[PDB]
C-alpha cells in the first residue's frame, strides 16, 4: 500500500463486495489528510469491529475473523494510520465506532463509513515518498475511472476539497448507458463513439470505440479492455486492434477504444486474436 | 348582505394610506394602495358609507362622487398623535406586535378616523381591541425574522458565509446571481408560475454541461445598461459585451432543441443581434483599452480619416531611427540618443564627456546631471506634424466613440429586455444543475394546507456536513395541524424545523427538492421567532394577531417566563389558540415536558421528538424523527459537550439528584 | 531552584508560535511571540530544559544555544491534526470553550509538542486536562462577545446606529473619529496614562468652545498622508490642507495659555509649518479643481515660463473678437460668427442664404445643412499656436505638479506625527466637551479589585430615554464580590449591568465617567455570555478557564438546560466555582429564585434585586437597586403589555393559581 | 395661554416656586408637538393629583384646594389638552400619573414631571392660529434667557427636537458666575461687561454694563433690568441709562446691560433716577 490510490482501490473492492449500489467519496488534499469512502450495502456488527483492527488474544474470540476478509485489509492499513470506523448492519441496530483505543455507538445509516488520517508517523523515507497533491488525485481520479467502468451498476460519487468533481449515476435494469460514458470520459469521446457488440458461442465483446477519421492525440490516451470485468492489457490485443486501424484506413494512429470481453474462467486461444479483429474491422466498415 | 362601513384616507408624495372600520362588529382595518387604479379598486371593494379625507387631498377625482363625504383638518392626520391615541386604546407603549409599525401613511389615517368615532359614540369601544393590515401582494410572504433567520442571502452576524445562497449560487456571471437574489426573496403561489420553472427544469437537467461554459462568457450585461443611459460606458465593457454577442448563435443551436413552450420563449426573447455584432467586430480592435483617453480603441478601415491621422503619426517610428542612425555615424558619438521627453519634446542627447565633440547645428534644448541635449530643425518641423495629428487623431477617436451611442441606443429597449432573458438563463439552468448534483425530486401541489415529506434533507446542511446527515419524514394535514416536539439540545430540533422552512421555499420557486417525493398545499404566510424578554413577547403577539388556517409557524423554544411557572403556563394557553382557533400549520419544540399530554385531550395534536440515546461515557443522537417525547433532560450531557471541567458537572449531578429525591 | 519544563516552536510568514509544558505539574500553555525580541525574551522567561523545533526554522541563531534540542520534521506541525488530536484528550469536537481558536499558529506548536509527549511518557496524562494562551498585553483584552454585546462603534445588527459610539463622537474631522474608535477599542492599564488624559480634560473644559470651530476647518489631514506616499493626491486636497495650515497660527495662540504638559507637548508635536504655507499661498491658485488633467491649478507669477504659455493662449479671446468685427464690417454679412470645433478646429461661419456672398479669400472647411464653413491662413496659423501653446502650458503645469511632491516627502516624517498630534486632539477636545454637557464627574483609582459608584447611570440610555433615568449605588470589592440579581423582566437587569461595562471603560480610557463619584480598582479581563443552547454553554466554559481575582464577569439569565431542575444546578455550581476558587469580581443575573439561598452559606455574596410594584392590570417599575430578593415572578404582567389576547392570558392566571396553592 | 411662551411662563413659575434647584426643558416643533418641563423640587401627593384636573366636587374633599394655586393653573391648561402628568413627593412613596380617563401608578424622582401634546385638541382654529415653529422658539429662548438671568442659582438644561441648545449651570455658594452670564448672552457680551456694584442705604445696584466704546447693534438686545427679580421695564430708568452713554462719549448708541434693582416693596420716586444715573456714569469713567 505504498500510494493512496492502492489504499483506494482495496477499501472500494471491499464495498463493493458487500453488494454496495452507491459509493460517495470525499477526499482532501491528495487522500494525505482526508480520506473518506462511505458505502451503503451490507455493514458489520458490533462485535466485528475491535478485533479488525488489533495476537495471542484471539484465544477466546472463537473464529470471528473468518468473516472478514476485508477484516484482514484492514489491519494492514490501520497499524499506520489514524484510523476511525463506523457502520450499521441492516437488522434492528445502533451503529458502532472504534478509534486511534476506544470504541463506542454512533449514528450511522445501513452501510459503512471509514476515515484515514495523515500517515507515516515514525518513517522518515516512506513519507518523503509524497509525489504531489494535484497529481496523486489525478491517479485516483484515473483509478476511479477504471472501476467505474467495471461496475456501470453503482452510483459513485467523488468530491475533493470541499469540491464536488465527478457524479456517475448508477444504471437501472438494462438502462441508458450513454449517459455514463459521456460522464467518465467527457464530450470528446462521446462524440465519436461507435458501438461494438459480437459473439461467437462462449466469447464475447460489448463494448465501444471511436472513429479513427477523427481521433486527436487526446481522445487516445483513452484505451481500456476488460476480461469479465477485471482490467488488462497484454500485447496480442493491442495487435488485433491496432491492425484493424491500419487495414481500413493508412492513417495508422493511436485508438479510442473501451472494451469488454467475456469468457469461460481461464488463463489466457488463437480465435481470441480473430474473434476481437474481425468484432472491430466490421463495425469501421 | 353587504357592509356598512367607516372609512378614513390621505395622501403624501409616494402613495395613498387608507383605513376600514366596522363599528358594529368591532373589525378594524388598514391598507397602503401603491398607485391610483388600485386605490379605485380598494375603494369598490370595501364600499363605505361615510368618508373622511384631508383637505390636502389632491386627487378629488376618487372621491367626489361617492356617499357620505366629511371634509377634515390636517392636524387630525399626525403620525405620532396616532401612535399616541392607539397606544392608549390597546394599553401598549407600541405597535409592533400588531404588525403594522412599518406602515406610517395607513396609520396616520387610522389616527383620524379614531378622533372621529371617539366623538360620534362617546361611548367606550371594547369591543376594538386590535388592528391588522390588509395585504396587496397576495402572492408571497415574509416577516423580518424569517428572512435572516434562515439565512438566505445573509448570515446572521451580516455577511453572506455559508448561506443558502453561498451552496446553490455557482452561477456563471453577477446579473445571474442578483436575479436570484431577488426571486429568493420572491417566492411566487399562482401555481402555473411554479408549472413553468417545474417542466423546464426537467426539459434542461441532461443540457447542463453544454451550456454553462457559453453562459460565462457573457460577463455582467446587466450593470452596463446602465452606464449606456448614463453616457458612461467603457471600452472593456464593449469587449465582453462583443464576446458575448458572438456566443449567441451558438446558444440558439442548443436551445432550439429543448422541448418546453417556456424555453422556446425565452430564446427569442435573448436573441443574437447580428447586426450590432458585426458593428463592433469591425468598428473595434479586438483588445482594447480600459480608458478612452489613451486612444487605441477604433480599428483602421472603419473610418478613412482616422487612418489618415495615424499615417502622420506612424511616420514617426520610420523617421525618428534614420535619424538616429545617420548622426550617430556622422558624428563619430556612439551615446547618441533620439529620446522623448513630455515637457520640452523630442531631443538628442549626448553624455557629459562627449557634449564638447557635437557639431555646431545641434542647438541647446535642455542641460541635465550626466547629458546634454539638443535640438535641430529637421526634428523640430517633425515634432510638430507628429504632436498636432496625434491630437486630431485622438480628438476624433473621441468624438466616433461618443456617436456609437447615438446609433445603439434606438435597439435600447430590445436591449433591456435581452439581458433580463439571460439572466433568468443562468438562473435556471444553474438550477437544473443542482437539482440534478444534489439529488432532488419533482414535488406537486394540493388543494387544502397540508405537507407530505418522503426523506426530507436540509439542502446547505447535508452537504456541508461531513457526517451522514438522517433524512426525515414529515405528515401534516388540517387533521395533524400541530406537533409537539420533545428532546435534547442538538437533537436536531431547529435542523429538522429549519429544513422544513427551507424545503418549502424551493417548492413556492419552483425548483427541485432534497427528497424521495414532495406534496403541499398552499401557505398564506410565513412566521418566524427564534430565540434572540421583551424580544420575545412582543414578536408572539404579532403571529397571533395575524396568522391564518394555511400560516406556517416556527416556534423555536418559546415560553421562558420570569420564573418556572408562568412562562408554561402561557405556552400552553398560546397553543390552544393556535391548535381550537386559528387551525394554522404549526411546529412547537420546547423543553417544558408537561406539554405532551395535549396530544389525548386536543384533536389535530400528536407528541413527536428527536431520539437519543444514552450509555457509557458518551451520548449518540440517532438525529431521527420518532412518535413520542424525549426520555429525560439532557442539560448536564449539553454542558460538558460546550467544553465544561468536570468539578463543575460532578457537582451539578449530585445536586440535581437532591432535588429529584425531594418530591 | 529552576523549573524542568518542554517547549516546542516553529516558524510561518507572519510571526512565531511557541508551547510550553511542565508534565509534573499538568500545567499547559500556548503564546504567540510576534516579533524576534518579544521571542528572545519569553525563551528567558520560561527556561525550557527541552526545546522541539521546525526543519524549516529559518532563524537558527534564536535557538541554536539553547540546551535539549530536537530537530522535527515537518509534518508534526499540522494545524487540523494538532485540532483533532487535542480534541481527542479533552473529549471535545472544537476548542472554542478553551480560548485558543484564534490562535493557529500556537496551535500546530502545541500539536507537534503533544505527539512527542505521548512517545516519551507511553502513559495516559490525565492530569493535563486543559490548556490557555500566555497574551502579551497585560494592558488589557476584550472578547468577541463584549466588543459587539455593548454596542460601543456597532449595533447587534450590524449598523453603526444608536451605539456609544454615537452619542460619544460628535467629532469635527474624520481622523478624529477614526483615532476615537481605535482608544475605545483599546483601553490602557497604565496608571500614568491615563492620568494625562484626567488632568487634560479638566484643564481644557473652559476652551471647549473656542477651540473646536478652528478644529472643523482641517478636512481629512490622515488619509491626504497615504495618497502623498502614493503619488495620487489631488488639488482639492491641498485646498482643505493649505486651509488647515492656515488655522495653526491661530491654534498656536489659543493652546499655550491651558496650564497642562500633556497640553504643551502636544502643541509643539502640532507645530504650524510656516514655510510650507507660504509655498501652497503662492504656487496654487485659491480654488483648484478636482483633477490634474483640467489644468487651471498652479497660480501664475510662481513660475515665469507658466506665464508666458498662458500668454499665447489668452492671446486667444482678444484675438478672435477683432477678426469677428473686422470681417463682418467688411463683408456686410451679418450672420457671420466665429466658432470653435475640437474636430475641424476654429472657423468662420456664414448661413446657407449669404454663402454665395462670401470673399474670394474664403477656403471652404466645413460643410453643414444650414451654414457653410470658411478657414483663412491668419486663423489658421493662429490655431496651431493656441493648440500647441495649450499643450505645452498644461503639460508644463503637469510637471510641475509632479515636482511639488518631490520638495514636500522631506518633511513627511514631522507631518505624519503633526497629523497623529491633531487626530489625538479632536479626541481629547470632543471627551472634554461631552465630560461637561453630558455631567461626568472625576474617578480614582484603588490597589486592589473593586468598584464603588455614586448614583451611576447608562450615558447612552439617559439621554435618549424619554423619561428620568433612575441612578444606582454600586458597592462591590474582594469582600463583596459576587451579586445575585433577582426581579422582574424590563426591571433593570441588563441595563444595570450593561450601563457598568460602559461606565468602566470610560474610566480606562481617561476619560470623566456618568455619576457622582467613581472609585475603581485593577482588571485584567472583561468576559461577557448574554442571550442569543450549544451556543451558551461553550462561551460560558471559556470564561469560565481563563478568568482571575481581577476578572469582570457579565452573565445574563444563563443556565437554561433542557428541562427546569438541570439549567439552576448549573448555575449554583458555576457561581461556587467564581467565588470559591476564582474570587472574581461578579454580576449574576437570573430568574431562578431558589439562588437567593447563597448569601447565607457563601461569604462575599449577597442578594440585590430590581424593584417593582404590582397593582390592577398594571406594573410600575421603580428602576432602583434594593438589597433582597423580588417579590415573585412578573411574566404574567410582561405579556399584558406586549399584546396578547385575554383568552389566553385568564388560563395563565388560572393555571398559575394552581400550581401556587400546591405549595 | 394664546402662545407656548405663555403655557411655559405658568408652570416655569409653578417648579420654581415648589423650591426646584434643577428646571430640564425637552421640547419639539415650536411647542406644538411636545412640551416637558421636570422640576427635582417638592412634588404633589396621591391625593392631590386627581382633582387638580376636572365644581360642586369640593363637597368631601376638605379644602385641599389651598395647596394648590399651581393646581388651578393645571385646571385651565388640562381641559384644553390630552395632559400627562407624573410626580412623586419627597417622603417614601411611589410616582403616581393621569392622563387624556385611567390614573395609576409610575416610576418618577422627587419631584413633577408634565407632558402635554399639541394644547388645543378640540379646537379647529386656536391650534390653526398658531404662528410658525422656529419663531415661536425664538420667544421660548428669549423668556428663558430672561428668567435665567432672574434666578442663577437654578439649573436650566434646554432643548429642541433631539438638538440639545442651552445649559445653564447653577451658581453654588458665592461660586464663579462668568460661566452664566457667557453662556445665557455668547461670547460677545462677556468679553466687554464692565461690573456695577452701587449702594445708598434701602436701594441696591447690582449687575453689569458693556463697554460703549466697543458696542455693536447685535450687543444692544440685550437691555434688562429687574426690580426684586421681577423684569420690569419703565421710561424713566432708560433715560438714567441711555444720559449716561451720552455724557461719557458722544456716540449715544444703544446700551448693553443687565441689572438689578433691591428695594423695599412700595407701589410707584426721583433718587431712583439719580441714584441709577451715578451708579453707572461711575463705572465708565
Ligand atoms: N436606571 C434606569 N432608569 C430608567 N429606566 C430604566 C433603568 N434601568 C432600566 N430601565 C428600563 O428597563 C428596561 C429593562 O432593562 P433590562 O435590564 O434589559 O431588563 P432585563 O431584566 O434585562 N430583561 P430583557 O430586556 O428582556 O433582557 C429597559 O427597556 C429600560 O428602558
Ligand atoms: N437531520 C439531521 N441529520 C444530521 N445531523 C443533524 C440533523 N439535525 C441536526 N443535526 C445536527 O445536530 C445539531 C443539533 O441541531 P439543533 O436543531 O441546532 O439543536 P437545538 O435543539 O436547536 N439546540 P440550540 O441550538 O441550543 O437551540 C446541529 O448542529 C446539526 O449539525
Amino acid at each position: 500500500v505504498e500510494r493512496p490510490a492502492s489504499v483506494v482501490k482495496e477499501l472500494v473492492e471491499n464495498s463493493l463486495d458487500a453488494g454496495a449500489t452507491r459509493i460517495d467519496i470525499d477526499i482532501e488534499r491528495g487522500g494525505a489528510k482526508l480520506i473518506r469512502i462511505r458505502d451503503n450495502g451490507s455493514g458489520i456488527k458490533k462485535d466485528e469491529l475491535a478485533l479488525a483492527l488489533a495476537i495471542a488474544s484471539l484465544d477466546d474470540l472463537e473464529a470471528i475473523i473468518s468473516l472478514g476478509f476485508r477484516g484482514e485489509a484492514l489491519a494492514s492499513i490501520s497499524s499506520v494510520s489514524r484510523l476511525t470506523l463506523t457502520s450499521r448492519t441492516a437488522e434492528q441496530q445502533e451503529a458502532w465506532q472504534a478509534y486511534a483505543v476506544t470504541v463506542k455507538p454512533a449514528a450511522h445509516p445501513v452501510g459503512t463509513t471509514l476515515e484515514v488520517l495523515d500517515l507515516f508517523y515514525n518513517t522518515p523515507a516512506r513519507r518523503k515518498f509524497l509525489r504531489t497533491e494535484k497529481t496523486e488525485f489525478n491517479h485516483i481520479d484515473e483509478i476511479i475511472r477504471r472501476i467505474a467502468l467495471a461496475r456501470f451498476d453503482v452510483t459513485i460519487n467523488l468530491s475533493h476539497n470541499g469540491k464536488i468533481v465527478r457524479q456517475y449515476r448508477a444504471v437501472p435494469e438494462g438502462g441508458q448507458k450513454e449517459r455514463r460514458l459521456g460522464a467518465i470520459l467527457g464530450t470528446a469521446f462521446l462524440e465519436q463513439a461507435l458501438a461494438i457488440e459480437w459473439q461467437h458461442g462462449d466469447l464475447t465483446l460489448r463494448g465501444w470505440v471511436a472513429d479513427p477519421n477523427h481521433t486527436t492525440p487526446a481522445l487516445a490516451e483513452i484505451q481500456y479492455f476488460y476480461v469479465n470485468g477485471r482490467m488488462m492489457r497484454d500485447r496480442l490485443i493491442n495487435h488485433a486492434i491496432r491492425q484493424a486501424y491500419e487495414d481500413k484506413l493508412g492513417a495508422d494512429q493511436q485508438p479510442a477504444f473501451v472494451l469488454y470481453l467475456e469468457i469461460d474462467p481461464h488463463q489466457v486461444s488463437r480465435l481470441v486474436h480473430d474473434f476481437i479483429y474481425q468484432g472491430v474491422l466490421s463495425v469501421l466498415q | 348582505r353587504q357592509d356598512n362601513l367607516l372609512a378614513a384616507i390621505w395622501q403624501d408624495s409616494k402613495g395613498f394610506g387608507y383605513a376600514t372600520l366596522d363599528i358594529s362588529s368591532g373589525r378594524f382595518r388598514l391598507s397602503e394602495p401603491a398607485d391610483r387604479e388600485t386605490m379605485a379598486a380598494e375603494l369598490q371593494r370595501t364600499n363605505p358609507a361615510e368618508l373622511l379625507y384631508a383637505e390636502d387631498f389632491a386627487e378629488m377625482s376618487l372621491i367626489e362622487g361617492r356617499r357620505g363625504l366629511r371634509r377634515r383638518p390636517l392636524w387630525e392626520f399626525e403620525i405620532d398623535t396616532a401612535r399616541q391615541q392607539l397606544n392608549l386604546q390597546f394599553g401598549t407603549r407600541d405597535l409592533v406586535g400588531f404588525g403594522v409599525e412599518n406602515a406610517p401613511r395607513g396609520l396616520s389615517a387610522a389616527g383620524a378616523l379614531l378622533q372621529y368615532a371617539k366623538c360620534t359614540q362617546r361611548t367606550t369601544l371594547p369591543h376594538i381591541r386590535s388592528i391588522t393590515m390588509e395585504r396587496e401582494q397576495d402572492s408571497i410572504i415574509m416577516d423580518a425574522a424569517t428572512r435572516r433567520n434562515l439565512e438566505i442571502t445573509q448570515n446572521l452576524a451580516g455577511g453572506a458565509e455559508n448561506t443558502l445562497a453561498s451552496v446553490l449560487d455557482s452561477t456563471v456571471t453577477p446579473m445571474g446571481s442578483r436575479m436570484l437574489k431577488r426571486w429568493l426573496h420572491m417566492p411566487v403561489r399562482d401555481t402555473r408560475v411554479l408549472l413553468e420553472r417545474q417542466q423546464t427544469i426537467g426539459a434542461l437537467q441532461d443540457f447542463t454541461a453544454g451550456l454553462q461554459p457559453v453562459l460565462r462568457q457573457v460577463g455582467d450585461l446587466e450593470r452596463i445598461l446602465a452606464r449606456l443611459a448614463l453616457r458612461t460606458a467603457r471600452p472593456r465593457d464593449l469587449a465582453r459585451m462583443r464576446h458575448a454577442f458572438q456566443q449567441l448563435p451558438e446558444l440558439r443551436a442548443q436551445l432550439e432543441t429543448v422541448d418546453s413552450a417556456p424555453v422556446q420563449a425565452l430564446r427569442e426573447k435573448m436573441g443574437e443581434f447580428a447586426e450590432l455584432r458585426d458593428l463592433l467586430e469591425r468598428a473595434i480592435i479586438d483588445t482594447p483599452p480600459v480608458l478612452v483617453r489613451d486612444g487605441g480603441v477604433i480599428a483602421s478601415g472603419y473610418n478613412e480619416e482616422l487612418d489618415e491621422w495615424r499615417a502622420l503619426a506612424d511616420g514617426a517610428t520610420d523617421y525618428l531611427e534614420r535619424l538616429e542612425v545617420r548622426e550617430r555615424e556622422r558624428t563619430g558619438l556612439d551615446t547618441l540618443k533620439v529620446g522623448f521627453n513630455a515637457v520640452h519634446g523630442y531631443y538628442i542627447q549626448i553624455s557629459r564627456g562627449q557634449s564638447h565633440l557635437a557639431p555646431i547645428n545641434y542647438m541647446r534644448r535642455q542641460t541635465l546631471k550626466n547629458a546634454e541635449r539638443y535640438i535641430i530643425p529637421e526634428l523640430k518641423e517633425y515634432e510638430d506634424k507628429v504632436l498636432t495629428s496625434k491630437g486630431k487623431a485622438l480628438a476624433l477617436e473621441k468624438q466616433l466613440y461618443e456617436e456609437l451611442f447615438d446609433l445603439l441606443l434606438p435597439h435600447l429597449e430590445a436591449l433591456q429586455q435581452s439581458a433580463s432573458a439571460l439572466a433568468e438563463l443562468d438562473v435556471l439552468v444553474n438550477l437544473a444543475e443542482r437539482a440534478y448534483t444534489l439529488n432532488y425530486t419533482s414535488p406537486t401541489f394540493i388543494d387544502k394546507p397540508g405537507i407530505r415529506i418522503t426523506e426530507g434533507r436540509h439542502p446547505v446542511v447535508e452537504q456541508v456536513l461531513n457526517e451522514p446527515f438522517i433524512a426525515n419524514p414529515l405528515n401534516l394535514s388540517p387533521q395533524r395541524r400541530m406537533l409537539i416536539i420533545t428532546g435534547p439540545n442538538m437533537g436536531g430540533k431547529s435542523t429538522y424545523m429549519r429544513q422544513t422552512a427551507l424545503i418549502a421555499l424551493m417548492a413556492y420557486i419552483g425548483s427541485y427538492v432534497p427528497a424521495q417525493k414532495v406534496e403541499i398545499g398552499p401557505i398564506d404566510r410565513i412566521f418566524t421567532r427564534v430565540g434572540a424578554f421583551m424580544v420575545e413577547m412582543t414578536e408572539t403577539a404579532n403571529i397571533l394577531h395575524n396568522a391564518t388556517e394555511y400560516s406556517l409557524v416556527l416556534m423555536d423554544e418559546i415560553g421562558r417566563g420570569t420564573s418556572t411557572y408562568d412562562g408554561l403556563s402561557l405556552a400552553w394557553a398560546v397553543a390552544e389558540n393556535l391548535a381550537n382557533k386559528i387551525k394554522a400549520l404549526t411546529l412547537f419544540a420546547t423543553h417544558y415536558f408537561e406539554l405532551t399530554q395535549l396530544p389525548e385531550k386536543m384533536e389535530g395534536v400528536a407528541n413527536v421528538h428527536l431520539d437519543a440515546l444514552e450509555h457509557g461515557d458518551t451520548i449518540a443522537f440517532m438525529h431521527s424523527v420518532q412518535d413520542g417525547a424525549a426520555s429525560k433532560s439532557y442539560g448536564l450531557a449539553v454542558a460538558a459537550l460546550a467544553g465544561v471541567p468536570k468539578e463543575v458537572i460532578k457537582r451539578a449531578r449530585q445536586k440535581l439528584r437532591e432535588l429529584e429525591s425531594i418530591s
